[PDB]
């Protein structure tokens, strides 16, 4: 996103009905912070959300 | 006289004495051979776990080997209480008999 | 005993990928620790050498 | 077994499988004393026969 909200007014973005393929963030993003609670990251792709 | 032969010949007669004294015997045996089981833990000797963990990590295995060793004593009580019950009923009538 | 070192250099963002049961390129595509991993993890910033 | 990995599973399964020996030694002990009450009874049966 060009903007983000402000923490005081923070966005909320629903999705739905597509493919959370993650693996296309890895040819630029990068993220210092990263944890799941509800589920181990290593099952992030046998599951539907 | 009888009695005499047929004793010396067979001891399958005596079985229900030998019953009490082997089920005695495998019980404690039992217990002895459960002392193994992990029960959640890392290990089931205490030296493993004492050797690598420091005192607050070490203190979560031993306390789930404790609880799993209680349980087995725990079993062990049990079920011996229960055969002290029938044994005092086969002495009961023994005594009646007599 | 079986001591070995692997040896290896990583973008600073990347480092959390080693610990066991992470994903992300790194943890997916070139190094992976095992769920058992029973060694230590080390790291350090070399950004002047 | 499908939201966590082995290491994480491994917790919660063992919950679950010390549970479920409760349960089934609650219940070996319930049918035992059952079987010292009915073998009473086939004894005073067999008695009155
Ligand atoms: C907005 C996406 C759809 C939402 C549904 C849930 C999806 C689960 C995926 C989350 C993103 C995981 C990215 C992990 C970081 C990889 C970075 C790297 O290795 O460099």
């Amino acid at each position: 996103a060009t903007r983000f909200a402000s923490v005081y007014a923070w966005n909320r973005k629903r999705i739905s009905n597509c493919v959370a393929d993650y693996s296309v963030l890895y040819n630029s993003a990068s993220f210092s912070t990263f944890k799941c609670y509800g589920v181990s990251p290593t099952k992030l792709n046998d599951l539907c959300f | 006289g009888k009695i005499q032969d047929s004793l010396s010949s067979t001891a399958s007669a005596l079985g229900k004495l030998q019953d009490v004294v082997n089920q005695n015997a495998q019980a404690l045996n039992t217990l002895v051979k459960q002392l193994s089981s992990n029960f959640g833990a890392i290990s089931s000797v205490l030296n493993d776990i004492l050797s690598r963990l420091d005192p607050p990590e070490a203190e979560v295995q031993i306390d789930r080997l404790i609880t799993g060793r209680l349980q087995s004593l725990q079993t062990y009580v049990t079920q011996q209480l229960i055969r002290a019950a029938e044994i005092r009923a086969s002495a009961n009538l023994a005594a009646t008999k007599m | 005993t079986n001591v070995y070192a692997d040896s290896f250099v990583i973008r600073g963002d990347e480092v959390r990928q080693i610990a066991p049961g992470q994903t992300g390129k790194i943890a997916d595509y070139n190094y992976k620790l095992p769920d058992d991993f029973t060694g230590c993890v080390i790291a350090w910033n070399s950004n002047n050498l």
